[PDB]
């Protein structure tokens, strides 16, 4: 008590236990991974099937916040939707005030500042969501920034957020993703997400996968269906 | 904010209000103020506690202020609350003067102050002004008239009253030795000296320890005169002489 | 403790106890089973009454001619959100002269319900909405939990004792889509029937439906006009 | 930003503002300072004990002016002192704008006292943790004012805030004259500062401001060490 | 203090609203019966002392010429809601040249109900829920109607309802003696006999307030002579 | 907007089977001065809706920016839907009416062509907020020069082929160039059909001046 | 005053007249009408002097802060768009015409015009000011695409000299500034150096 | 200077029969000296028992029509029943006065059936004064239509003439003839006509060609 | 536009023409120029018909609220003051309304006048409208406080007939209202042509 009741107070050592609980709430959620390559940035997010009565593509953890920026989220999904709305509002403001699409670096910086702004007052609580934003530009290339619930944004060759994030990171380290090809990296993302998924822990599951990059003409999009079955078959084969 | 609020603007289980009770207690251990009425004027006796030799003491009065052209005040308690209260009282008194082209009646100004103090106790979430106010003045409707107000917002009209330490003893001395309707300025002054000597017996009557003020009506003009240090010495000498005479006759 | 007396607090387990209380309240609400076909979507709710004397207060609200909702939880918050959604629908019809699509309506209400999860001293709307609507992309069924999170669903059951209805929906979800309107409403009615125990009966005087179709505007049916639907119904399993 | 509307400062059962007492304790724990009056001016002195010489003690200043005729020093927290002196500067500038005459020191101290009282009685705010020694000259007269975190103020011929402040007050009382000159005032102030410096004062460690009919001006280390040499 | 105004229970409900319902059962006993020939409202006055004027003790209020209301609970808090309901009905009349329907009046009252908080809206708003249960009896295009307004905002249309100190038990007995084809005279007789049976004290014309709404006549409140005329047979 | 400072002249548009065609000159006139002569006064809402604009050009730029931003928002929603040309027409109408209601209107007259669900739509809105749909539409002086000929030929042939519509629009642009001071010999034409939206770059019109020798 | 900007292959050349008149009297006979927003972006201002100064200063503020946020130099199109928004939002009381030109790594030498009203469009050659009307023929008959730095400078100087000697609201000296990857270099043409043309004395 | 109002033309007429209501209007939209289109009916059906005829400034016409639609929907949701003709008239009058200081430059006619199966025609003004009359014509040619309606439908200023209540066929023939007459002398009307028949059987829409000029 | 009203021993009589014109054109000849605020309170419309109707309806709503709150019929003076304040708060805003309100209250018959200018005047006789200047003549020359009911009726009818005949903005039919203790009674609604033929013969 007193040191973990609000985000406006330090621990006797100077810690923020509300933000730590937000980190817990984003860790215990389903996995979400984002891999950037020399010609694209891909996202593969893991969807928990509460019941088969749901639709495929329901409660998407993948948002399209700008014409060329995606958003893979984990944690509280309503909070993720609100943050995606804020991100697209910021992108709209930048487009109106500067006449061109916002760069991913400044977008992520502004969104992280906004997130941190709601981690300072007792009148609000820190966001229970972490999110990775991927974009592409002709002059910048493929870009991918991961953002914590605390409000820290860093560029990641490849990041994972969720329960099996560290395992996904470690096994994918064998991939030299910084100069790879987006199409095959989609299949490798399907692979890694299948291995890091715990079938015993979650018997029912689904995958939402997408990329943005030069093959997309620099506009964020979902994976075409045919590539979806082909990547699914590759992942099934890699399950061995 | 529920846990960390002080909620000073709510009731109490037994019906009292702890904040005003604590304010009154603090005023009780605060400085001594006395107001008295005479047939030709009204007198104030204020006691200053911090009397270090390092004081510049250049001010005409410390706890006694002039609300407007024809009314003076004596404060008891927190002097910063006293300053902000006094200049608010001056502001509203001059506001009435502007609005009506007539000196603001003392009862009017006291009622307005008690209204704002009561409202500040009523809500706002802030600790109440822990300062007691004792107002003297002259008006067209009642002339010489003095009131004592409380931080709770309650006021009363008195012929003479005292606030501070030994308030009960002081008011007993007034009830015993005040000649209603037959109190001249000299006898009123002597009674005020008696009270100042008795209600604060520790650190017996000293010239620099207290300040004396008078308010009279000369030629239709309200005159507020602060008795100088030589005057206070004269009061001390007169009190010593009269006490010696009374004891020798005893 | 102190992790359950406020909305802006973080539990050590990573949860909000007020959200848990709201999601308990939505289950404590009355039974409502909604489902859809390839062309039509129908909500079936059983209207609880405070006593036998009460007339089984309506749980299905008419938010638009093509969209309808059913509530489970706080009635006042449900009514407030229903007014807010119908204001959005009329705003869309006034601005773009088109029916506001169901998916965007549900996203907008989710965004609206997200703000109380962050605002200090602000409570979540303790009511769950089953939204049945029809638009250019066919019928759609959504369940907006008081947790501010919406789920697109073919067939959802909310309220107390909903596990039997949920099992029925999971069993027959393969055949919900291709059956016609009367078979669809019969399947929903049988799910609501299995919701309740054997001794109680699916009486016509305490059950209501709200159905929207390809050509059918969202219309609500009550005791007298659900009687043709309550024809040939099998006894309680 | 919401803003708490409940005053953090509250009346204790005895009526004592124990929070204000803790503010005064923080003042005492802060760096000491002294102020003294002469027959024709005021002298303010204080010590700036930084860490090891890696700090550029010249870069930062502790004695601050408000106008050409008013200066002040503090004992307590520098963060509070900065905002307080900045607000006092604004108040003096506003008064000069309105009345086209220099701020009297008494009125400026009254405004600062009103600001402190507003801080103490308002909600969502901490009381200031400083005690100000304010020197001023107006109408051919000197003025030195003590202002406490409680919001009150006094006109003190000599004062000493900080550690050993009561002993500093007694020492000033013993070594204070009614009709001393500015030179005697500087001698007394430096004598008190060295008697309560605890660590072999230096011209850099002592910063002094003088206020007289010529205005207020801060003594540079040259004449500072000159006076320390003359006083020994 | 500690607990807020927007705090639920571990089982998922507002214990403040539960306290409001408890205060509802602390309120005065009221009875309302709707029939095909109108609707009747009754309430026990709970006279404290004979010095208190029975005129100022009236729990039945006119919302419009065709609507009457019975209040139980914080009678002081109920008058603000009654004024709001009347002004809303008159606004509806001013806008649409027709008398506002009783159901819409009840829905609007529910809209006003459960709208409070510390920092959730304009500061000049409510802090606590209304602690009054209401019975809206009226006549409109849908014939005679009767609505139970719960302070929870869970408005109900009910043929007959008893609320207050003796709400339960008395409501069951009223239901047992209530039928679906009763006349207005039968309704008032049944309500009066049930109220007399459940009275905590010996009742007379100075212990009860009676009013009715008819399909033809407007909202009429039973004076003392007609009260004695209808109570002498019971 | 109080006064239009730079103004583009009329915009023409008709509907044929399975699509619509719109045209407008590429000149932005600063009153009587033709400062800009290659700007685009036609904005593409999406692959099914397109706008042609007259009146002030700054207000047109602002309107294009807002419409593009809101279409981007709709695309980002990803609900599988698309704003119909009817919806675009209604939203422009409502924005114009709100803008006049604040007594700061938009000095622009817009023609909204589109083709969705096998329906060719051609909407007309103005600064003052009047809205309607017609088989033939023309703003400004085109409403007096081309719109009469448009209406006559459309009454003669209720439905005309795509090439017939293109030829008719070319002739009407020729007439406007002859008899309008704010026109330009080079104009931009565009078509909205089932394949999508196509803007046929800069195009010119043939001019006949044989009557210039008839003066005597 | 009169302002003239032309882009060359890899950069831009801008020029402005040095006359500002409060009626028939010249307020400033050497006034500067080309202001560096950034190291490779300049704005040619015309119209209300106070409006131009306020707009230029506000744009310098906002674009500098935006460039610091991006950690990268801005773009000519971005600056021109921000001028467009600023002028459109205040077209009622801000009455000015600004030519926005310069070089950026991604697009190269580019010129935009935002006259009174708040509208943005790119032009190979941009002309503004009260004296802008008299030189449309000369620029149309003299300017051809594919020019180099020096010949753009000479052509701009000639056009601005014609405008200033034919316009009573323009005169004094002419300030030229060439912006490219090499940097910004600015010169003033005064008196004899200004290109004087033949006069039809009879 | 900017003029917020412009007269787009159009004529609206309505006759309230004993068991039916007829509301007819040309489909000519005008602006200054140019005609825009030959199809823009001024009649808009709210319910099966109420239709509105709105003429004048077309922008205000469209916005007011959509406002009436929105208020109809809100009232329908609130009261769980459709709106009566008198309720719609009062609501539209309140809406008109809500813009008292920015008047709607529109003329409105409320044609419908009440609960008693009786025709009801309500005339309005730009500000919101309304009443119920058996027959009313408004718009461009109100002055050219009112005397003929008064003499024929109301049988006003006639001797030795008994008062037969008008039938549907008589009303239809009369409205067709009166617009035939109006399209000649008035320039703001003609080239088409849309007629809405409000009866217990529903709303019947009939289109008739007029003077194509 | 022509309305008249006058009190006398047996109550108050209000008469009004039924012609409303939109400029030089008669818009309608059946306008109910007398507004029934309550079954016991009457108003009129003169000048802006829509403004008069809206303000009379709002006054009706306000007085219904007051009656429900205070269990008393609203005083005519109180209603007049409330309407005067309501109109006066929007003075100089283009409002052109003027009306007299009469009724029976605790102080017997009572007639007050209010206008868009905020002028609230009591009195015995009033008339406002285009032809009110004419109605003054007949009303004042035939008025008596002790007139019988029929004499009041035909005096009001004759005054309205004269006003409608001489003026051109007044005509159609006369609407006659008698306000007594219980409330108002629609005395008659007579066409001006029938009135003219009756008065001529």
């Amino acid at each position: 008590t007193g040191y973990d009741l609000s985000a406006s107070t330090f621990s006797p050592d100077g810690r923020v236990f509300q933000v730590e609980y937000a980190m817990k709430a984003v860790e215990n959620s389903s996995t979400a991974i984002g891999i950037r390559c020399k010609d694209g940035v891909v996202f593969g997010v893991e969807k928990l099937v509460l019941s088969k009565l749901y639709e495929e593509g329901s409660n998407k953890r993948l948002f399209n916040v700008d014409r060329h920026v995606g958003m893979a989220v984990a944690g509280l999904l309503a909070d993720a939707r609100s943050l995606a709305d804020i991100a697209r509002e910021e992108a709209s403001n930048f487009r109106s005030n500067f006449g061109y699409n916002i760069p991913l670096k400044h977008l992520a910086d502004r969104v992280a500042m906004y997130v941190h702004a709601y981690t300072l007052y007792s009148a609000v609580r820190p966001f229970g969501c972490s999110f990775m934003l991927g974009s592409y530009s002709v002059n910048d290339g493929a870009q991918l920034y991961m953002i914590d619930p605390s409000g820290v944004s860093y560029g990641y060759w490849g990041c994972a957020i969720g329960k099996a994030r560290q395992a996904a990171k470690t096994e994918i380290e064998k991939l030299q993703m910084k100069e790879m090809t987006c199409r095959d990296i989609v299949k490798e993302v399907a692979k890694i997400i299948y291995i890091v998924h715990d079938e015993v822990k979650d018997k029912a599951f689904e995958l939402e996968l997408s990329w943005v990059g030069e093959l997309t003409n620099g506009r964020h999009e979902i994976v075409p269906k045919d590539i979806r079955e082909e990547a699914e078959k590759y992942a099934k084969e890699s399950l061995k | 904010s529920r846990r960390y609020d002080s909620r000073t603007t709510i009731f109490s289980p037994e019906g009292r209000l702890y904040q005003v009770e604590y304010a009154m207690e603090a005023i009780g251990h605060a400085g001594t103020c006395l107001g008295i009425l005479a047939n030709d004027g009204v007198l104030l006796a204020a006691e200053r506690r911090n009397i270090h030799k390092l004081l510049d003491e250049v001010f005409f009065s410390e706890k006694i202020y002039k609300l407007n052209e024809d009314m003076a005040c004596s404060v008891a308690g927190i002097t910063s609350d006293a300053n902000v209260l006094t200049n608010e009282l001056r502001l509203i008194a001059q506001r009435y003067l502007l609005q009506y082209q007539e000196p603001i009646p003392c009862e009017q100004l006291v009622t307005a102050l008690c209204d704002i103090k009561q409202a500040y106790t009523q809500f706002g979430g802030k600790r109440p002004f822990g300062v007691s106010l004792l107002y003297i003045g002259w008006d067209k409707h009642y002339g010489f008239q003095l009131y004592q107000s409380d931080p709770s917002g309650n006021y009363g009209g008195w012929k003479a009253t005292c606030i501070g330490n030994n308030s009960a003893a002081a008011v007993s001395m007034l009830k015993q030795d005040y000649k209603e309707g037959e109190m001249t300025l000299k006898s009123a002054l002597a009674l005020a000296i008696k009270v100042l000597n008795k209600t604060m017996d520790v650190s017996k009557l000293s010239a620099e320890k207290v300040e004396i003020a008078t308010l009279t009506r000369e030629n239709g003009k309200t005159v507020i005169r602060v008795l100088k240090q030589k005057e206070v010495e004269q009061l001390i000498k007169k009190h010593e002489e009269e006490e010696a005479k009374a004891e020798r006759e005893k | 403790n102190q992790y359950d007396n406020d909305v802006t607090v973080w539990s050590p387990q990573g949860r909000i106890h007020q959200i848990e209380y709201a999601m308990e309240a939505v289950k404590q609400g009355s039974a409502t089973v909604g489902l859809k076909s390839k062309t039509h979507a129908v909500l079936v709710a059983l209207k609880r009454a405070q006593s036998e004397l009460a007339a089984h207060q309506k749980k299905i609200l008419h938010v638009d001619n093509h969209i309808g909702i059913s509530i489970a939880g706080l009635t006042a918050d449900a009514r407030l959100l229903c007014n807010f959604m119908r204001q959005e629908c009329l705003d869309s019809r006034f601005v773009f002269d088109r029916p506001l699509p169901v998916s965007r309506l549900v996203s907008l209400i989710g965004s609206k319900t997200q703000i109380p999860t962050q605002r200090y001293g602000r409570r979540p709307y303790g009511v769950g909405l089953l939204i049945a609507g029809y638009d250019d992309m066919g019928p759609h069924i959504f369940q907006t939990c008081p947790s501010a999170n919406y789920f697109d669903c073919r067939a959802m059951s909310i309220g107390a004792r909903s596990q039997s209805a949920r099992t029925y929906l999971e069993r027959h979800m393969s055949e919900f889509m291709e059956c016609n309107l009367n078979e669809l409403v019969k399947h929903g009615l049988r799910a609501l029937r299995e919701t309740l125990p054997a001794e109680q009966d699916l009486t016509t005087k305490n059950v209501s439906i709200g159905i929207v179709g390809k050509d059918l505007e969202f219309t609500i049916y009550d005791d007298d006009d659900v009687s043709p639907f309550l024809e040939g119904l099998e006894e309680r399993p | 930003e919401r803003g708490y509307s409940f005053s953090l400062t509250t009346f204790s059962p005895s009526g004592k503002l124990v929070q204000i007492e803790y503010a005064l304790a923080a003042v005492a724990g802060g760096a000491p300072s002294v102020g003294i009056k002469a027959a024709n001016g005021v002298v303010l002195a204080t010590e700036k004990k930084q860490k090891s010489i890696l700090y550029d003690e010249r870069s930062v200043h502790k004695v601050e002016p408000i106008t050409k005729h008013i200066g002040l020093v503090y004992s307590g927290m520098g963060p509070d002192y900065r905002v307080l002196v900045h607000r006092a500067r604004k108040l003096a500038q506003q008064y000069y704008l309105v009345y086209q005459e220099p701020i009297p020191t008494a009125q400026l101290v009254q405004r600062v006292a009103s600001v402190m009282q507003e801080y103490t009685q308002s909600g969502g705010v901490r009381p200031f943790g400083v005690s100000l020694l304010i020197c001023g000259w107006n109408e051919g007269r000197p003025y030195l004012f003590q202002s406490d975190p409680s919001g009150a103020y006094f006109a003190w011929k000599a004062t000493a805030m900080g550690k050993n402040y009561v002993n500093g007050k007694t020492f000033l009382e013993k070594r204070y004259n009614e009709d001393l000159e500015l030179e005697d005032a500087i001698h007394t102030a430096i004598l008190t500062l060295k008697e309560s410096f605890e660590g072999q004062m230096t011209e850099d460690n002592i910063e002094v401001g003088i206020c007289n009919e010529a205005g207020f001006r801060r003594l540079t280390p040259t004449e500072v060490k000159d006076y320390l040499a003359a006083i020994a | 203090y500690d607990r807020g105004v927007n705090t639920f229970s571990p089982e998922g409900r507002l214990f403040q609203v539960e306290y409001a319902i408890e205060a509802i059962k602390l309120g005065s006993t009221a009875i309302g019966i709707q029939t095909s020939e109108g609707v009747c409202l009754a309430v026990e006055k709970r006279i404290t002392s004979p010095l208190m004027e029975p005129s100022s003790i009236e729990k039945i209020v006119e919302i419009d010429a065709h609507i009457g209301c019975a209040m139980s609970g914080l009678i002081a808090d109920a008058k603000t809601l009654i004024d709001k309901a009347r002004v809303e009905t008159q606004n509806h009349w001013f806008t649409y040249n027709e008398t506002m329907t009783v159901e819409s009046v009840t829905q609007a009252v529910s809209n006003l109900a459960l709208q409070f908080g510390e920092e959730d809206a304009d500061p000049g708003a409510m802090s606590r829920p209304f602690g009054v249960a209401l019975l809206f009896g009226g006549v409109d295009e849908k014939g005679p109607q009767l609505f139970h307004m719960d302070p929870s905002g869970t408005f109900v249309q009910c043929d007959a309802r008893a609320i207050g100190s003796a709400s339960e038990g008395a409501q069951s007995s009223l239901q047992e003696v209530y039928h679906k084809s009763m006349t207005l005279k039968e309704a008032i007789k049944s309500s009066l006999i049930i109220l007399k049976q459940v009275m905590e004290e010996k009742l007379n014309a100075t212990n009860i307030e009676l009013a009715t709404v008819q399909p033809g006549q407007n909202f009429h409140m039973f004076t003392k002579e007609e009260l004695e005329e209808v109570i002498k047979d019971i | 907007t109080q006064n239009p400072m730079v103004t583009g002249t009329s915009v023409l548009g008709v509907k044929f089977e399975g699509g619509v065609v719109i045209a407008a000159d590429m000149l932005g006139s600063y009153g009587s001065l033709a400062r800009f002569r290659n700007i685009s006064r036609i904005m593409r809402v999406n692959n099914s809706t397109m706008l042609g604009a007259s009146g002030d050009y700054a207000d047109f730029q602002y309107l294009k920016q807002v419409l593009g931003q809101m279409v981007i928002d709709e695309e980002l929603l990803g609900d599988g839907h698309s704003y119909s040309p009817r919806a675009i027409h209604s939203w422009l109408t409502r924005a114009m009416y709100s803008r006049r209601s604040k007594m700061n209107p938009l000095w622009n007259t817009m023609v909204i062509g589109g083709y969705a669900d096998g329906e060719s739509f051609l909407g007309y809105v103005d600064m003052l907020g009047v809205a309607y749909e017609a088989p033939s539409l023309a703003t400004g002086y085109g409403a007096y020069l081309a719109q009469p000929l448009l209406r006559e030929v459309l009454e003669k042939q209720p439905v005309l082929s795509q090439t017939e519509a293109r030829d008719l629009v070319e002739r009407c642009m020729r007439v406007l160039y002859y008899r309008d001071a704010r026109s330009y010999n080079r104009f931009q034409i565009a078509t909205v059909t089932e394949k999508g939206v196509e803007i046929e770059g800069p195009l010119s019109t043939e001019t006949n001046w044989d009557i210039a020798h008839m003066i005597s | 005053t009169t302002i003239m900007a032309v882009q060359f292959d890899g950069g831009v050349v801008l020029g402005a007249d040095s006359r500002t008149t409060t009626g028939s009297y010249i307020a400033n006979r050497v006034t500067d009408k080309l202001t560096p927003i950034h190291d490779r972006i300049f704005c040619c201002r015309s119209g209300s002097a106070a409006d131009t100064q306020a707009v230029a200063d506000a744009v310098t503020y906002q674009l500098g802060f935006h460039s610091i946020e991006l950690n990268e130099p801005p773009l000519v199109h971005t600056a021109a768009s921000l001028f467009k928004e600023m002028c459109y939002r205040y077209r009622e009381d801000l009455m000015a015409g600004i030519i926005i030109a310069g070089w950026d790594p991604q697009e190269g030498g580019q010129v935009y015009s935002v006259p009174m009203g708040g509208m943005m469009v790119r032009q190979s050659f941009a002309i503004g000011g009260s004296g802008s009307s008299y030189i449309y023929g000369y620029v149309d008959a003299t300017y051809r695409e594919g020019m180099t730095k020096e010949e753009c400078l000479q052509f701009t100087a000639n056009a601005l000299a014609l405008a200033m000697e034919r316009d009573g609201s323009s005169g004094g000296v002419i300030r030229l500034a060439a912006i490219a990857e090499s940097g910004v270099e600015r010169q003033v043409l005064l008196g004899d150096q200004i290109p004087k043309f033949a006069v039809a004395t009879l | 200077r900017f003029s917020p109002y412009v007269f787009n033309g159009g004529t609206i007429l309505a006759i309230a029969g004993e068991d039916f209501a007829i509301v007819a209007s040309d489909t000519r939209l005008s602006e200054g000296f140019s005609i825009h289109t030959r199809d823009s009916p001024k009649c808009y059906k709210l319910t099966d028992k109420t239709v509105i005829g709105c003429s004048g400034f077309h922008g205000d016409c469209l916005t007011l029509t959509k406002i009436i639609e929105a208020r109809l929907k809100m009232y329908k949701h609130s009261n769980n029943k459709a709106m009566t003709t008198g309720a719609i008239a009062a609501m539209l009058s309140t809406i008109l006065y809500s813009r008292r200081f920015f008047p709607y430059y529109v003329y409105n006619i409320i044609g419908g059936l009440d609960e008693e199966g009786k025709g009801a025609v309500y005339s309005f003004d730009p500000v919101g004064s309304y009443q119920r009359d058996s027959f009313k014509a408004g718009g461009s040619a109100s002055a050219m239509l009112q005397p003929l309606l008064d003499n024929q439908v109301g049988f006003k200023n006639m001797q030795n003439v008994e008062h037969v209540p008008l039938s549907l066929d008589r009303a239809m023939r009369l409205v067709k003839d009166v617009f035939i007459s109006a399209a000649e002398r008035d320039v703001y009307t003609g080239d088409a006509l849309r007629i809405c028949i409000v009866t217990k059987e529903g709303i019947r829409e009939e289109t008739v060609s007029l003077r194509k000029d | 536009t022509t309305t008249l009203a006058f009190k006398f021993r047996h109550g108050v009589i209000v008469a009004a023409d039924s012609r409303a014109t939109a400029g030089a054109y008669i818009a309608s000849q059946t306008v109910k120029k007398v507004i029934e605020i309550n079954p016991y309170l009457l108003g009129t419309m003169a000048g802006g018909a829509a403004d008069c109707s809206f303000w009379e309806r709002l006054l009706a709503r306000q007085c219904r609220i007051y009656e429900l709150r205070n269990k008393e019929r609203i005083s005519v003076a109180a209603a007049s003051k409330l309407l005067a304040n309501m109109v006066y708060q929007y003075k100089g805003m283009g409002l052109s309304m003027g009306t007299m309100i009469c009724g029976w209250d605790k102080r017997g018959p009572g007639l007050y006048y209010v206008d868009s200018e905020g002028n609230r005047i009591s009195g015995a006789t009033f008339s406002v409208g285009s032809g009110s200047v004419y109605a003054y003549g007949v009303m004042d020359r035939g008025y008596s406080y002790d007139l019988e009911v029929e004499q009041a009726y035909d005096l009001a009818r004759r005054a309205i007939y004269q006003a409608t005949y001489r003026d051109a903005y007044s005509g159609g039919a006369v609407n006659l209202y008698h306000v007594r203790e219980d409330g108002w009674i629609r005395v008659s609604s007579d066409n001006v042509a029938d009135l003219h033929e009756k008065y001529s013969g």
